[PDB]
């Protein structure tokens, strides 16, 4: 796998609600998230 | 800004002044063009062989129209006052009816 | 570094003028309120003069 | 003399070496060819070792990056609008009531 760093503190990446029910990257959501997504889609690599 | 009311203008970057006017309660705005250019983007290790496909990918998404989809959802789908009366009212000349109420 | 994904700049953030919706009594602002008054102790002034 | 041209002189000066003023005799811009599969103008021109560097603005994207290493945008495009400019209409009639 592949270590992915962010900053928190911003409207790219925020941390969405009910974090308690998500674990991992699945409760983190924003824009900057949907890029990643996107990004390890087409490369084509876990993360 | 908010309680000035016209006496204080904050210098900030675009992508955060076009988010704090439309995902937050609109009582300001963002009026002119950019002073200057910048621009944003992801990194990669000095000497690392993750640089060339996902550079391929950054500008594969960017023509294919993603960037300015995922933008107008996150920052204007999903404004908090949202855009009441999308269509922008012109300043009528005419004299109001309130004015001679 | 990357191609750039996001371009931005400096820019100005200043109030959102509101609509400012005029007074019921707007009419009334090219003269002030001494003057109206004024005007009106001079109308029963004058009234009971010429009569 | 232009903008590019002092682009390439403020360049070569960060970066010294010895640069000449070619200009491209086709004036066309990096277009894969239908059948030959071959490039032209600028792109054409250093895809087989006709200049060492192109100074001209052009539009990066998926097709040209793969074959030529672009670097860092200095300046920005935009799909824009442009109309004639507002001037005052011939007023009609009823033109009391405004
Ligand atoms: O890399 C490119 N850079 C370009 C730069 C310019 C400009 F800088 F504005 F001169 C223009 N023009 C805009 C209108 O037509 C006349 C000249 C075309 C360009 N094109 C062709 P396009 O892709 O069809 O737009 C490119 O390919
Ligand atoms: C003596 C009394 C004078 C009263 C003047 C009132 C003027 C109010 C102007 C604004 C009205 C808004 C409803
Ligand atoms: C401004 C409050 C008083 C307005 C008086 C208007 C009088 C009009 C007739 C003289
Ligand atoms: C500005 C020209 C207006 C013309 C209105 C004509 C109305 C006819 C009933
Ligand atoms: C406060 C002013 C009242 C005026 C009433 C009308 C007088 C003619």
């Amino acid at each position: 796998t592949y270590i992915v760093t962010t900053i928190l503190e911003d409207p790219y990446v925020m941390l969405k609600k009910n974090a308690n029910q998500f674990e991992g990257n699945d409760r983190y959501e924003g824009y900057c998230v949907e890029l990643a997504a996107e990004i390890a889609k087409h490369v084509g690599y876990s993360y | 800004v908010r309680k000035s009311k016209g006496k204080y203008a904050y210098l900030l970057e675009s992508t955060m002044n076009e988010y704090i006017e439309q995902r937050k309660p609109c009582d300001t705005m963002k009026v002119g063009g950019n002073l200057d250019s910048k621009g944003y983007g992801i990194a990669t290790p000095k000497g690392s062989a993750l640089r060339g496909p996902v550079n391929l990918a950054v500008l594969k998404l960017s023509e294919q129209g993603v960037l300015d989809k995922l933008k107008s959802k996150w920052w204007y789908d999903k404004g908090e006052c949202g855009s009441k009366d999308s269509g922008s009212k012109d300043k009528t000349s005419a004299l109001s009816l309130s004015n001679v109420a | 570094f990357s191609k750039p994904f996001m371009s931005l700049g400096i820019s100005i953030m200043i109030k959102k003028p509101q609509k400012s919706k005029p007074g019921v009594f707007s009419f009334l602002d090219p003269l002030a309120y001494e003057i109206w008054m004024c005007i009106v102790f001079a109308y029963i002034g004058v009234s009971v003069v010429l009569f | 003399e232009g903008y590019c041209v002092d682009l390439a002189a403020e360049i070569a000066k960060h970066c010294g070496f010895k640069y000449k003023l070619t200009i491209v005799g086709d004036g066309k811009y990096g277009a894969r060819d239908a059948d030959t599969k071959i490039w032209n103008g600028m792109v054409g021109e250093l895809v087989y070792g006709k200049a060492d560097i192109a100074i001209a603005p052009l539009t990066i994207t998926l097709v040209r990056e793969e074959v030529i290493d672009f670097s860092k945008p200095f300046m920005s495009l935009g799909i824009s609008i442009m109309i004639k400019k507002p001037q005052k209409s011939k007023p009609g009639v009823f033109s009391f009531l405004d």
